[PDB]
Order: C-alpha cells, then structure tokens, then sequence
DNA sequence: GAGCCCGTAATACAACAGATTTTTTCTCTTAGTTTTAAATTTTTATATTTCGTCGA
DNA sequence: GAGCCCGTAATACAACAAAATCCAACAAATA
DNA sequence: TCGACGAAATATAAAAATTTAAAACTAAGAGAAA
DNA sequence: TATTTGTTG
DNA sequence: GGTGTTGTATTACGGGCTC
DNA sequence: GGTGTTGTATTACGGGCTC
C-alpha cells in the first residue's frame, strides 16, 4: 500500500467472526488501527447490523474522519448502505478481493498480536474478556513496534501517560508543557516515521520478492481463476476436478489484479488478486 | 424491515424516472426535485392502481415547472400512443393530493427561446425570438391570453413575428412540434390582426405599444351579454328547505301525479310479445353471461 | 575475464497433512397479498382544442 | 589472518490469514 | 382559400353502481463472503 | 444391552 | 482508484584485546 | 523399536566458439 499521509487518514478494517461468547451482549472483536501510527482499538461487536456505522463512528470519530478504508469485501462493509455513506462523506474504500485478506494487513497483524494478548489476559478468564479488551488495546498502544521503532503514542502526539521511567536521550519529554509549538514536533515525527515506513516497505519488498515472479498483462488475455474466489469460500474443496473455464480480462484495475467477466449471474464481485489467475495460453 | 421495503420501490422509481429523463433531456436537479416529489407522493399514500408512467410523468412535469422551463405534456406523451389528456387528468388529481404551494407562473416568453431552434430559426437567433417575446409581452397585458394553451399562443406569436419580419418558411410546417389546431391558430392570428391597427406592418410594428383597457377577450364577447344581439341583503336569500317541503312525501300521496302519466307510465302489455320477438332476436345472448 | 549456445543436470519450494456445515447479515430474483384508485353512464351551465364539414 | 567478549542491531521466518460442527469408529462408565 | 358553424373531449360535484389492474408490501429462495 | 463419551485420520 | 505485514528467536557486524 | 518426501518449473555447470 502507499505508506501514509497526515495522521489518522488511512484506516484498516477487519474482524474475527467468532469467539467463545460472553454473557449474551458481546460476541466478537473489531479492530481499527491506522496505517500510519498503528493505534489499537477495542470495537466489541455482536457478530453486526446496519448500526455498524454507529459504533464505528463513535470509535473513529473520537479522532476524526479518514480518507480511505483498507478492508475486505465483507457484507458489513461491502454494504451498499454503508458504501454510499462513504461516497457522500468523502471516504474511499480499497475493498480487498474475495479470500485475499493480505491487503487488510495492519489490522490482521494487530489481531495476530491481539490474539496473543487476549490469550495472555484471558487464559483463566474466558467469557468476560470484554473487560480486558481496553487493557489489550492500551498494552498494544504502549508497546513500541519494530517497523517504526516507537510506541504508537509516540507516532501520534507523544504522550505516553504512564511514564514509568524516562526513555533514552533524556529531555523534557513532557508534551503537555508544549502548547503552540506542537506543529514542529508533529512535523518531525511525521518526517521520521514516513522515512521509517519507506524503510519498512523496501525491507518487506527485499525479503519477499526473492522468488515472487511478476505478472503484467493489463489488457486482452484469457486468464483463469483456479477454483478460489471463483466458487464459494464455503464451497468444499475436494478431489473434484478443477476445470474452470477460460475467462477473459477487460480492465487493469491494479498492478496486482485484473477484473474478469465472470460468466455467471453476477458472482457478486469480479476482482481477482494475482494469487489465483495462472494465465491461460492457447495454441493454433 | 420497514426501511428495507422502501429502498426497492425508490430504486424502481429512480430507474423509471431516469429512463424517461434520458428521452426528455432534463438537467440533474430537475430529476432530483422530481424524485423528492415522488418520495413525498409515497409519503402521502401513493395512488395505487394508476399506471407507472402517469405518476412519474406528473412528478417530472411538476419538477420541470417549479423552475421556469419549456417542456410540454406532449413531449411527456410522445411514445406512439400515450393519451396525453389522461396524464393531464392524473396531474390535476395529484395537484390536490400533493397540495402544491408556491405555484409557478404561466408566461410563454421561455417557450419561444426553445421553439426558435426547431421551426423558424435565425442566423443570429436574436431577431425573431426577441420580436416574438416583445409582441407577446404586450399582447399578454391586453387580457387576451387567459387559459388558452400557452403552446398555441407561443406558436401564434412566432408566426406573427415571422409575418412582420422577413423569413421564407412554410406556414403549415410548424405543427410538427407545436401541435396546435389550424382553426384556433388562425383565430388567434386574425384576433391579433383585429386588435392591431397594422400601421407599420410591412416594416416593423409600433415601438410604443400601450393599450390601457379598450379591449376585451373573445369569451367575454361571447358570453357577457348571455344572449345574442347581432353585498346584497341576507333577507333577499331564501332557504330552499321550503321547496323540498312543498312536495308531500306522504304514503297516501300516490295520485297527485295524474297528468295523463297514469295512463302511460309503462309499455302496454298487448305489445309485450311484439317487443319480445325482436328481443329474443337480438337482445338474447346479451343476458346469458 | 567475457560472453554465447546447448545439453544435461542439480535444486529449493511447495503439496499430502479428516472434511464439511454453520454463523451473521446483506443483495438480486420471483411469486403471493392489500388498498386503492380507476374503466362505461346523467348532467349542468360555462371555454378551448381538434376534427369535421360547408360555402363562394 | 585468528579468535574472543559485548553491545547493538539487522534478519529471514512464520502467524493473521472465518469459526466450529461432527464422520466413522476404537475403547471406558454406568445401571 | 379565408370565413362560418357543429360537435365530442376534458373540469365539476356529487350521489352512486360492477370489473381491472396495479403497484407498494411481504415473503421464500438462491448466492456472497469474512 | 443400548446409550453415552474420551480421542483421532 | 483496490490489493500484505509486523513479532520473534536467531544471527551478523563494529569498539576493545590478545596478537 | 516409531517418526518426512517426491513433482516441478527454474536455474546452475561442462564441451565447443569467438576471443
């Protein structure tokens, strides 16, 4: 993904569908972490209704409205009622394709870290983890990461409130005292965190693309989709033959995907990331 | 849900409205106002049993009329058989139901600026349209055009402007888009010829046109005198209850109508079989259903 | 070094790791219900439209 | 070269990849 | 080929009085898809 | 003796 | 427009000593 | 006693030419 802009403008959205239920008021955990600062959040839903915009609004609008939402094609976010709200308000939607959760990313990596944290705080205390969920997000917020090297409080306005001890390169370290000069401090943090995000991007690209062969077609081919995101995710995979027909491509929607003319009723989506294509080649 | 059922109906309304607007060539805000009027119509327990094109045509017309424009009901009814006056009747019914307020004026000056490009066009498009609206502005204040089909008065004013100016065009070709009968058209033309002295008709009409009074509409001439020549007091207003009490509704009053009616209330029974012959001849299968 | 052709031939990389139903909203599609307004008559004076016909 | 301590500090490697039902079938536990 | 008239179509406000859609409104039924 | 209930491809 | 991404043991590279 | 293992595109290394 493109790295960032000013703070709290790109937001990653996903959630795990089911947990061992609490007392019958809460069922699953939704997360909001911004692409820039990776700030944890505690959205505890009920596996939901069209009132998603209520809880989501109450928990991001604490900070403010973003520019784009990096999420999956989930029905609570594909959500024609909710999408028109974003089009009117001025919020884009990346909407990662069917069974390709890699784009969500920061939220997926956070729920990876949240799962370990939730296991740590609810090993002997199942069925009431909603009390510990703010502790989960506060612990995630106070712990520095690796790809940025700073705590997500420090990536934002740096006001780690606990202050058990002063960090290295001891200074005033009290951003409450600063009143008008916060602009230069946020500019400095933005510059160093932007170059750190670029460093994380290039490091990821180096350690991943050692074998990733590119595929650049962009027009006029007869590509396939090998029975993943073509049929249902709930459709069972077995020793049944994989004989998906030769489809067609009409548009280059992105560098790493191509839209297809799915010869079905609608298939409800036509965006296929390159991890399912395996371009078909004919012969006269 | 209750809110779920509204969305499909509104989507169908939007699809039909956009389908008609694709042939009507109306701007976006007119369609937006039409859709909000359709929402108001559904909020007023929308008239069921009506054809879909009627209500969307009424909403489109009231939206295109709320801002001064040029579209006419014939354009709404221009698909090979539509029966325009039924659409007009549905619109008239929806006037009271939707309770239209701040009614728009009926002035044919904007009609000419749209009729100019099709029939009787001009090289600069400044002369004939301005001449027609200039003559129409003063012909309106003479109390002659009152409820007389604004398309017809617009076409008549265009013909008058063509007559006073120089334009080699066919007289009968205007009925392609104007859709006005020739009888009322020539009636309005020679009405203008009667009400004008024709002092400088060949060059250019009079530049100071003032007719204070002095003229009457033709319908006033027809039925003011109510014939052919070739703040009252409340006591002067009697109640009609005494008229109903004058005729007796008594059960025994069955013989007060003897004015040879008693001999001829019904057909005679001697000709009942004679009637029945031609009845079973013709009016026989008309009853078996 | 410096590259090239081509002909063999090693070479890390990934699939086999029980498979299926549910769970919670959403979104077309397609058949059944409900409320309501409308197709042919009297009719009454008013007016304008559009045919329809007639005349010199 | 040759190795060692120590102190940072990079570094590929794998986990988030929806959740949870059983299917068929061994053998323990009562009553 | 301009003038001269006849005449149905509407509104109109009621009472009415049998059939005809007819479009909102529910409600399966499939198909997505984390 | 039928209905359970631990664990495992 | 729209398409990975960090936590984690594990391991590699400079000051200071022996040369 | 008892605990990975090959199919597959992909890529690396010798004879023969130019040096």
């Amino acid at each position: 993904l493109p790295i960032a802009e000013g703070r709290w403008l790109d937001i990653s959205m996903d959630f795990v569908t089911g947990l061992p239920p609490t007392s019958n008021n809460l069922n699953m955990i939704l997360v909001v972490v911004d692409r820039f600062s990776k700030r944890a959040h505690f959205i505890a839903t009920r596996k939901a209704t069209q009132l998603i915009d209520l809880l989501f609004r109450y928990i991001f609008s604490y900070h403010g409205f973003p520019r784009t939402i990096t999420s999956d094609r989930d029905v609570r976010m594909t959500a024609d009622k909710y999408q028109e709200l974003t089009k009117r308000l001025g919020i884009k939607s990346t909407m990662s394709s069917a069974n390709h959760p890699q784009t969500d990313g920061q939220s997926e990596r956070t729920i990876q870290t949240l799962n370990r944290l939730l296991r740590a705080y609810a090993s002997t205390n199942i069925q009431n983890w909603h009390v510990y969920l703010p502790q989960i997000e506060f612990v995630y917020n106070s712990t520095p990461t690796r790809t940025l090297g700073k705590s997500p409080f420090e990536i934002d306005l740096g006001y780690l409130p606990n202050t058990p001890a002063i960090k290295s390169d001891d200074e005033v370290n009290a951003r409450s005292f600063t009143a008008v000069e916060l602009a230069k401090h946020l500019k400095a943090l933005t510059i160093q965190t932007k170059e750190q995000l670029e460093h994380a991007q290039i490091e990821m690209e180096t350690n991943n693309n050692q074998r990733r062969k590119p595929l650049l077609l962009n027009i006029g081919d007869h590509v396939l989709v090998h029975r993943d995101a073509y049929f249902k995710k709930g459709a069972y995979m077995k020793v049944q033959q994989i004989y998906v027909g030769p489809f067609r491509v009409v548009k280059k929607i992105n560098d790493n995907a191509y839209e297809l003319d799915l010869n079905s009723h609608k298939k409800k989506h036509r965006v296929i990331n390159v991890q399912f294509l395996k371009k078909f080649v004919y012969r006269p | 849900s209750a809110l779920e059922s509204r969305e499909a109906t509104l989507n169908n309304a939007r699809r039909k409205l956009r389908a008609v607007s694709y042939a009507l060539h109306i701007p976006e805000y007119i369609t937006d106002a039409a859709f909000q009027w359709y929402k108001l119509a559904l909020a007023n327990n929308f008239v069921q049993g009506r054809r879909s094109q009627n209500v969307i045509a009424s909403c489109l017309y009231v939206a295109c009329r709320k801002e001064k424009t040029h579209h006419m009901l014939i354009d709404f009814s221009s698909r090979l058989q539509v029966s325009v006056y039924s659409i007009g009747a549905t619109f008239l019914k929806m006037v009271k139901k939707l309770h239209i307020t701040e009614l728009p004026l009926a002035d044919p000056s904007l009609f000419i600026q749209h009729f100019a490009e099709k029939l009787d066009l001009a090289d600069k498009k400044i002369k004939v349209v301005k001449d027609a609206v200039k003559l129409a502005q003063r012909m309106s204040k003479d109390w002659m055009f009152e409820g007389r089909r604004p398309a017809g008065i617009a076409g008549a004013c265009i013909l008058l402007a063509c007559r006073m100016n120089n334009l080699r065009r066919t007289h009968t070709e205007i009925v392609a888009v104007s859709h006005v009968a020739e009888e009322t058209l020539q009636q309005r033309l020679n009405e203008f010829k009667n009400t004008k002295a024709a002092k400088l008709s060949v060059q250019k009409f009079r530049e100071n046109d003032v007719e204070d009074g002095e003229a009457r509409p033709p319908s006033f001439v027809k039925n003011r005198k109510k014939e052919r020549k070739i703040p009252r007091n409340l006591h002067l207003l009697p109640t009609t209850d005494t008229y109903l009490s004058k005729v007796s509704d008594d059960p025994d009053n069955l013989e007060d109508v003897d004015d040879e009616e008693l001999n001829a209330h019904l057909l005679n029974e001697e000709a009942s079989k004679l009637k029945e012959r031609i009845w079973i001849g013709l009016n026989a299968d008309f009853l078996l259903e």
